């Protein structure tokens, strides 16, 4: 999946919408403003939370490079796939490599940001679930890892 | 496809109880210990004379059996292996096939057959014998009590190099007393040597009694230096046991805290976010339908990207432990929050009365 | 019937001195185990040729004693045991015999009064005698000692299998090594079954001296592995004896804490309020005579076996222990309680000013 | 003791008094109304407890089957015996069975949901007190298990 | 009243450096240690034929410079103890010998005199030499040794019931098992007792070496058995150790929080102010001269005796330890005073504005 | 200054694998350890009449490398201690070489060099041959060693005294026991002298084997009191070893706290900041130009000192440990300053509504 | 010091004091109220102290036989010997009996009911200094116990 | 350096600025006071640990000789160099006696009582630093004692 030149120039147009001033950076006045406007409510330590997570410079700053690098990796590296096993891991006492839909169901719609009803189901419709009722999440991750 | 996933299952709980054993699934690994260990009991039993040729043919029976136990083992472990998405295919069972562990037990056991098949130089094919402690070495997953012991021995090395250089002292000096005492008389201290391999094996209280001081003055100086020095030839074992058990102890601690939770539970809600956003039935509208402004839904993408980084990154650091000054930093974040409060209160006292 | 009831506080302290002893009660058992001891004793005594004359004559008239000792003390107990409300009356009586080892002291005894008997096959009747140490047996209530020395060992099997596992390896290397330089001029290592025979002896720190390297290569070795490998014998010892004290350390603070408390208190107060539900004169008065609305007295009982089944549960979960963050979820709880109340002041002063 | 058909319809009328829409349910608002027409004033907590420790589907209801059955078995059961008589033993140090009459008396009346002396002096006249003053309380753990 | 002082002063040293010690002080104490271990040597080699003489000629000049100091030292101790007020005068000093440490000491003195008196059956004579280790018994002040021991003992009962419990099974069928193999073979085990003592020796890890198995059967099963129980036999003191070392830890700690403090100080305080009532200058004065209202004087002095009481009482309380618990108790004390504050601010504002 | 700057690197890193080594500079200390210990054992071996020809020549040449390598290695160290400001110049080589360690390493340079040029008394020439064990003592680092087993015997001497009572108490007693009973039938126990050393022998499980008991009572009662006195004789062992583990740990945990920092800091920044007044182009200004009111400047300087003096007593004392009664301490303040607060509303409304 | 009957009629006129209704008893209110009108301010959880102290019928009152028994004891009991005397002992850490002058002024100054000047000044005035300064605490002990 | 008669009547003339009433002391007022007058704002516990660093006599007064003592040392001893050398040892890790330039830098700015950019600008010019930008502190720290 070679990045192409057209894949930049598209990236380019995203990025050019947070930087309306041309100026080449991405700071927390950019970033939470184009937020906002789509009805998202982050708080200040978020936006530097995300900011910081790309800045290498560590000026508070996203530039090009790091946004491109960003947005053509996703969620491909395997430093991802391992870390979203190790998440799954967790809920997974049997230590087999499965949890049940059930339980994915409490996790998803009872812990952390909780997923809607309609999020946790499509999710689950997404998920080649057994007919015991018993999800392989190790196949899950590399849906999501491709 | 009922039958196929069944069979997959059969597959996993194979790979389980043959690559990840826990609980009742020790029964079987426990098994192997038993024939092996009892087989290298005999190759022992076949260094002596006298019970040498029963040795020989009850060991011709069990390493045939062996054989084909760890044949069987093998293949089945191969397929079973199938289960998981990284090795699927012949590519991916060759895959698995490379991991040092699985090309060693194939060497060992085609080293054997080669060697029986051979038999039908027999000193060779007897010195052979050794290779089996190896399946037993191979239950060591990683060497995970080496890496153990190194890091408990770590901790504590200004300990251990004290008692062992204090311990090497005294055995020197009481060497040398003794030796002095007992040169004319005994005939057990005839050099330095001599004495010192008496004191060694009398401070670590092996006390074989192949020397012995036969003088009264060399008994005093034995007894008082024995009751000096054996506590010293002793303390490594103290120090190491009590080491582990605190090490024991304080994991123990920690499990009951439960402080990783929440981080693992989100990662994977944003990871199915910045998923579903090029596959939800929320984005195939004909609102969506992308033509006349791609920037906007790319632009939602790269938030739910960022929001992705940061949820992986607080998973992550979960696993780190954390300090018992958490109580002092909530009473201070506390503390701020309420006299800001009382701050926002006097403000509006005065604006409005002033 | 003060009579019956000064003949129940004597069963009841028969029934306390035999069955559950504490503090004084103790130099009774004591007793009984220096009656057994003793005996087992004599019998090994027995065993010898030349002191088995006085050991038969001195067996007989302690055994007689012990028969007789036993007899009655097996009486009073299945006697005493009636003071409980479980076992009254003669199918009572049954139903406490019926256990184990109250059936298999009746075992002992009278397969000890037969044999006596048949003595007036002499090597059975001898053999019999080691039957006796089941009354010590007896002594640990439902195996405690064997259940914590799993506990204990289950905890630590880590460290306990590296130990095992390293003492092992290092044991066939040294008695590997050292047989290779004593083979032709010691003859006491004539096979390598001798050398590993000499090595665990030596390792263990048993030294029979039957065995003893001659060379001095062969000493050096021994001293360098023993050097090496003595620690790794002792290990489970001290690993064992740091997890005991500190199981029992921190058993010794959770009593201290004293937190289970008031839930027992309170259950036997909701059991109380249930129960007089239906005795109690505050229900025998005109008012209550039940004959036109019977559903509302039926409501308040259910309302009481409902607060009576919370308070069942409450007393169960006292016996769980408890985290040391409860001091971070009272700050929570004192700091929202206040945080709420300043809001209340900021609504009111709102409110009125403006 | 067999449940009998006339039993089931008395329970079945008290249930009412707390379902009198006929739903077939008790949440927290019936029971609790019920109570507070009596003068009793238990919190939404404690309304809470109370319907947890018999509603096994977990809706945080009580249906005529869940009430019957605690109806029936009030303190009969054998897990009711032995966690009573567990509770006394908590204040019987001698491990004899036997707890004073005065001992009693301060438990009942200083911990807990204190009992008043009237509720406490009806407790010791059923209790057949020995002599000295000691209360074998084994047996009256059969009498309220009975 | 220089002198009389001075000499005071003196007296005071030398009873703190006899019965105090602290500090430098021990190095008279070891001295005395020095005079009397070594005499006992002395004696046990005057039980030797071959150096009786000479042990007797160092003997009788070493109990004869014994007996100066020892008597020196008691007429010096006896002298200055009359520093403390308890012992004063010849009634003093004779309340100070009726402990039962000097009478005892007084009694050795005086039987070692009329024994080298008696000396100008000598057998008896000699025998008497033992009672010299009770002047280093008197040196462990009220048992302090066996109350510690007993202490930790007691705290540890049921770990080391079940190691013995455990290690005694298994000596048991450790020594039966051998014994059947070894019977016919070897002439060291001709009965089950000398099975026994086998199994003992080998199993304390003391391995005299005058019975070994021969057999190869027999051989395996004592190494396997040894394997097994001398980790059993070596547990008790891993876990005596452990126990002290934490009780020592344990103790530290309480030193550091310094808990007791104000109490004393304000003890004393209480004491000298109720003292102070019957003797100071502010009640010398004409208002005070008692004659026309005695009972206010008095009604005053019964308030400071209530308070000297409540002083004392919360003194002797200090020794206690104090639970961790006080931070949560303290947070209660202060939320519940912040919480009356807002509610008194609330019902102001509501007074005044309403 | 390229070239000289590099030439002091160069220098400052070989003073630090010399003198302060860490990581990787190990390697080469252990190399010099490899050189020394070979060199005594083959002095020991020179003591054996056998071994003698071969243990010389090999001694000769290794002694001669020794010699080479020592000399080369004092002449590095003492030229590259130079990188110091403490040592420059002939005369800071000078201070250099003053200390104890290294004259003791010239001394032992020069006295083997000597030695072997006037073997170009030979006895004397051997016997020089054990100060090479000195160059093993120089790596203790002013003997830390000997300090810590100081230190952790000193806080356990209660323990260790009162084992070490007990267990001398059971020996005497156990000796006098067993000789009681085998003095006629066994000619080992000839004396109480030869019943202690037996005793002695057997307690601390050494198990030489010259002396048994033969008879049974002799027997029953040496397995009896070894079971007793075992466990004494190994204790100082288990308490000594649990101290140093404790000891560990609580200084493991302290390393986590890194309480002193802060201080350190600010006092390198009040250090520049007095330094810099007598310096600082802030002072280089007309203003400045000293002439008419030079007190000024003094008085800011004498400020600036005072505030210097505070931050090193403030970092001095950040060394000192800290309590964990803080959290206490953080809620006296916290809550304090919050009732000030309420108090300073309270005042206000009081004074505009009264 | 066989306590006399005119001795017992003295101790009764301050009882009461008290007691001036002649009830036979004082509680909280006889005692503070005595001790206020003299200008004293003890809390009430400190006249509940002072009561408890002698209080053997738990009933919160001290009466005639507890009053007589308290004034003719004082403090020349064995047990408040002792106690005064470790606490000397707390700032004894030499062992031998003996405490500074200025260490016994610093300590009743400055810790605890801080004694005044005058006050100090009079106790160390009534212990009969030695020339270096040092005060042997134990005869101090027995003057205040005789 | 022989403290010379001049010098210590300058000493004298600095010391008479503070202690202006001719009393011979210098009291937390005197000090604080001469101490705003230049802009300065120390707190009052400031000023008593600066004056109890050199108060022998512990009254919270500094005397001339107190004074004299104080300025005639300045860091010249042999404590400060030991001090302030253990300082720089805390951020030495190697402990080969180097402190890096930019890490120099980060612990003057960010630590304590943080130095502006231009104070930490001249002390990395005093310090003769090294081409690879490595300061030996200990050279360092005889520069400030000598
Ligand atoms: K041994
Ligand atoms: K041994
Ligand atoms: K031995
Ligand atoms: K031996």
């Amino acid at each position: 999946d070679q990045l192409t030149e057209e894949q930049i120039a598209e990236f380019k147009e995203a990025f050019s919408l947070f930087d309306k001033d041309g100026d080449g950076t991405i700071t927390t006045k950019e970033l939470g403003t184009v937020m906002r406007s789509l009805g998202q409510n982050p708080t200040e330590a978020e936006l530097q939370d995300m900011i910081n997570e790309v800045d290498a410079d560590g000026n508070g700053t996203i530039d090009f490079p790091e946004f491109l690098t960003m947005m053509a990796r996703k969620m491909k590296d395997t430093d991802s796939e391992e870390e979203i096993r190790e998440a799954f891991r967790v809920f997974d006492k049997d230590g087999n490599g499965y949890i049940s839909a059930a339980e994915l169901r409490h996790v998803m719609t009872n812990l952390g940001e909780k997923l809607t009803d309609e999020e946790v189901d499509e999710m689950i419709r997404e998920a080649d679930i057994d007919g015991d009722g018993q999800v392989n999440y190790e196949e899950f991750v590399q849906m999501m890892t491709a | 496809s009922a039958a196929h996933k069944r069979y997959r299952r059969l597959q996993n709980w194979v790979y389980n109880v043959l690559e990840r054993p826990r609980g009742w699934a020790f029964v079987y690994h426990v098994f192997i210990f038993l024939l092996v260990f009892s087989c290298l009991v005999l190759s022992v039993l076949s260094t002596i004379q006298e019970h040498q040729e029963l040795a020989n043919e009850c060991l011709l029976i069990l390493e045939f059996v062996m054989i084909v136990v760890f044949g069987l083992e093998y293949i089945v472990r191969v397929w079973s292996a199938g289960c998981c998405c990284r090795y699927r295919g012949w590519q991916g069972r060759f895959r698995f096939a490379r991991k040092p562990f699985c090309v060693i037990d194939f060497i060992v056991f085609v080293a054997s057959v080669a060697v029986i098949a051979a038999g039908t130089a027999t000193s060779a094919l007897r010195s052979m014998r050794f290779l089996q402690i190896l399946r037993m070495v191979r239950m060591d997953r990683r060497g995970g009590t080496w890496k153990l012991l190194g890091s408990v021995v770590y901790a504590h090395s200004k300990e251990l190099i004290t008692a062992w250089y204090i311990g090497f002292l005294v055995l020197i000096f009481a060497s040398f007393l003794v030796y002095l005492a007992e040169k004319d008389a005994n005939s057990d201290f005839s050099s330095y040597a001599d004495s010192l391999w008496w004191g060694t094996i009398t401070l670590t209280t092996i006390g074989y009694g192949d020397k012995t001081p036969h003088t009264w003055l060399g008994r005093v100086l034995a007894a008082g230096f024995a009751l000096l020095g054996i506590s010293f030839f002793a303390l490594p074992a103290g120090i190491l046991g009590s080491g582990f058990a605190l090490k024991v102890q304080e994991q123990h601690r920690q499990k009951h805290f439960e402080k990783r939770r929440m981080p693992a539970a989100n990662l994977i809600q944003a990871a199915w976010r910045l998923y579903s956003t090029d596959m939800s039935r929320a984005y195939l509208t004909a609102t969506w339908y992308d033509d006349i402004m791609p920037a906007v839904k790319t632009v939602i993408r790269s938030i739910r990207i960022l929001k992705f980084l940061v949820a992986k990154r607080k998973f992550k650091e979960t696993l780190r432990p954390y300090d018992v000054k958490d109580v002092i930093e909530q009473y201070s974040a506390g503390h701020l929050d309420m006299l800001g409060r009382i701050k926002s209160l006097q403000t509006r006292v005065d604006q409005i009365v002033g």
